[PDB]
């Protein structure tokens, strides 16, 4: 039997993975070692302690992150949602809209 | 096994009140301006924690064996590096397991396999005032290992690695928590600038490693650095000087605690949430300064 | 000085005082 | 209140829809995903009242 | 009018992992020329290397293989903390018991 937890104590080499490489600035599918998120990763200008790893804010939610090898922290953000509208004079008059 | 030091008097204990002293960071867990409530193991704040100290002027061999339930807070304050590792076990017969801890000069040597100890655990040292220079001389706290399962070895402690007699300068905390079969310490190195007693201060504790052992420990006790000299004849048993120790011990228990996180990302101030009126308003609240109303 | 606030809406404007990008959340 | 509703088991394994949908199998984790759903379906009809 | 909602698809599927090139040791738990009983359970902990789980799900047959908690599929991309290895010899019968 292989027994295995989670949450129960910190981790930074864990189990069996594989390393790619790294890219920034645009909005990218990133697994850091069971830390799954998708966000645009910029580099981060926050100072960190040697033995301090994620990042969080005031609603507790991932705002930073640790390489796992070079040891250099980047940020998270979410690439821009939104929504859009039509507008209309009406079919009445004309047919032509513009999207905002 | 080993020898037994005479003057085993007894001597009612001291007391002294922990002024805002032991906090430590729960997690590896990065938060800026931020004020967060944990639900942990904490030392209360405003409690007396109990005085032992080792003093020549009866010779005050005090080591006691002492328990350990949920933790311990460990704050010994020297100059001349009198203490040393710590140990901890259930039985200490050899029939289970007993973590050992040393912090000598060379690396933080871990032993956590059985080995016997002696009625009276002590670690002495015969310096030799002939030769300019100081060498390690008796190692004599354990009869033997018969079968041995975990071992670890990290680099050298941060001491002071400076041997003279002044002013109290150092101040040594650590946490001895230990759950679910995981080992954990923490500690601090920060200085003093007061002869005696706690300051009035506040510092948070970092951590420092993981031991997974699995094992359970009740039992605790303290190994003390002990010089001989020839300033002292006779036997070799009592022909010692242990200058001035001093160590303060504490316990744990389950409390809610409110914690201030400032800019570098470093816990600044604590409020805990089950002492005061004024206290508990400030849990409930969220924040700190708390205006009029009911 | 910004052309239209008069000195008792600027004391107004500056005394009240008060929002990240989150998952749904729109202003 | 709303943003801190979300991080919550509500009777479920776990209160991330990530965690659940990669460490389980559908058949039997639709019923976590359901909970999670009347969790927040509930929480957005109290605030939007 | 509002219509629908605009969003920014991932684009890349990077992921990250310390490079240790440590193999761990399943031959003295899978493949041990002697076993200990089952009131002396052994209990070895696996970290600081990389499982090498494929070999041992499409190289080897198990007569009851069932997992609690994790897909067994799913097995390759999850990683573990203080993983656990118990090696032990028991009644057939009483292998069905073995379980939350
Ligand atoms: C606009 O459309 C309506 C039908 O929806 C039509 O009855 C009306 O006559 C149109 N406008 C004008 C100015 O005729
Ligand atoms: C005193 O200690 C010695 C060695 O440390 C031991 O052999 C002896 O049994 C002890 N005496 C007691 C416990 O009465
Ligand atoms: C101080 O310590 C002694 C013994 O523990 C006793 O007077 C009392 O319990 C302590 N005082 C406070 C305020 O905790
Ligand atoms: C010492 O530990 C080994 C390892 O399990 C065991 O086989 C042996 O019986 C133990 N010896 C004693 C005296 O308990
Ligand atoms: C630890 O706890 C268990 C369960 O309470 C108890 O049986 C055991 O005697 C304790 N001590 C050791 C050394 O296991
Ligand atoms: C936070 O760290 C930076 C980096 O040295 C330092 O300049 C700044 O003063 C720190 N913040 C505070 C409040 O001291
Ligand atoms: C990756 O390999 C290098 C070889 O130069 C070695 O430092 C170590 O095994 C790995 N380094 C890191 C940072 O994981």
């Amino acid at each position: 039997v292989l027994s295995f937890e989670l949450l129960h104590a910190p981790a930074t080499v864990c189990g069996p993975k594989k390393s790619t490489n790294l890219v920034k600035n645009k909005c990218v599918n990133f697994n850091f070692n069971g830390l799954t998120g998708t966000g645009v990763l910029t580099e981060s200008n926050k100072k960190f302690l040697p033995f301090q790893q994620f990042g969080r804010d005031i609603a507790d939610t991932t705002d930073a992150v640790r390489d796992p090898q070079t040891l250099e922290i980047l940020d998270i953000t979410p690439c821009s949602f939104g929504g859009v509208s039509v507008i209309t004079p009406g079919t009445n008059t004309s047919n032509q809209v513009a999207v905002l | 096994q080993c020898v037994n030091l005479t003057t085993r008097t007894q001597l009612p204990p001291a007391y002294t009140n922990s002024f805002t002293r032991g906090v430590y960071y729960p997690d590896k867990v990065f938060r800026s301006s931020v004020l967060h409530s944990t639900q942990d193991l904490f030392l209360p704040f405003f409690s007396n924690v109990t005085w032992f100290h080792a003093i020549h002027v009866t010779k005050r061999f005090d080591n006691p064996v002492l328990p350990f339930n949920d933790g311990v807070y460990f704050a010994s304050t020297e100059k001349s590096n009198i203490i040393r590792g710590w140990i901890f076990g259930t039985t200490l017969d050899s029939k289970t397991q007993s973590l050992l801890i040393v912090n000598n000069a060379t690396n933080v040597v871990i032993k956590v396999c059985e080995f016997q100890f002696c009625n009276d655990p002590f670690l002495g040292v015969y310096y030799h005032k002939n030769n300019k220079s100081w060498m390690e001389s008796e190692f004599r706290v354990y009869s033997s290992a018969n079968n041995c399962t975990f071992e670890y070895v990290s680099q050298p402690f941060l001491m002071d690695l400076e041997g003279k007699q002044g002013n109290f300068k150092n101040l040594r905390e650590f946490v001895f928590k230990n759950i679910d079969g995981y080992f954990k310490i923490y500690s601090k190195h920060t200085p003093i600038n007061l002869v005696r007693d706690l300051p009035q201060g506040f510092s948070a504790l970092e951590p420092l490693v993981d031991l997974p052992i699995g094992i359970n420990i009740t039992r605790f006790q303290t190994l003390l650095a002990l010089h001989r000299s020839y300033l002292t004849p006779g036997d070799s048993s009592s022909g010692w000087t242990a200058g001035a120790a001093a160590y303060y011990v504490g316990y744990l228990q389950p409390r809610t605690f409110l914690l201030k996180y400032n800019e570098n990302g470093t816990i600044t101030d604590a409020v805990d949430c089950a002492l005061d009126p004024l206290s508990e308003t400030k849990c409930t609240l969220k924040s700190f300064t708390v205006e009029k109303g009911i | 000085k910004p052309s239209k606030r008069s000195p008792i809406e600027d004391l107004l404007f500056n005394k009240v005082t008060l929002a990240q990008k989150f998952n749904g959340l729109t202003v | 209140t709303l943003v801190k509703q979300l991080s919550s088991n509500f009777g479920a394994i776990s209160s991330v829809l990530n965690d659940i949908l990669s460490r389980l199998d559908p058949p039997e984790a639709e019923v976590q995903i359901d909970r999670l759903i009347t969790g927040r379906l509930q929480s957005l009809q109290t605030y939007v009242t | 009018y509002q219509t629908s909602n605009f969003r920014v698809q991932p684009t890349e599927s990077i992921v990250r992992f310390p490079n240790i090139t440590n193999l761990c040791p399943f031959g003295e738990v899978f493949n041990a020329t002697r076993f200990a009983s089952v009131y002396a359970w052994n209990r070895k902990r696996i970290s600081n290397c990389v499982a090498d789980y494929s070999v041992l799900y499409n190289s080897a047959s198990f007569s009851t293989f069932k997992c609690y908690g994790v897909s067994p599929t799913k097995l390759n991309d999850l990683c573990f903390t203080n993983v656990y290895a118990d090696s032990f010899v028991i009644r057939g019968d009483e292998v069905r018991q073995i379980a939350p």
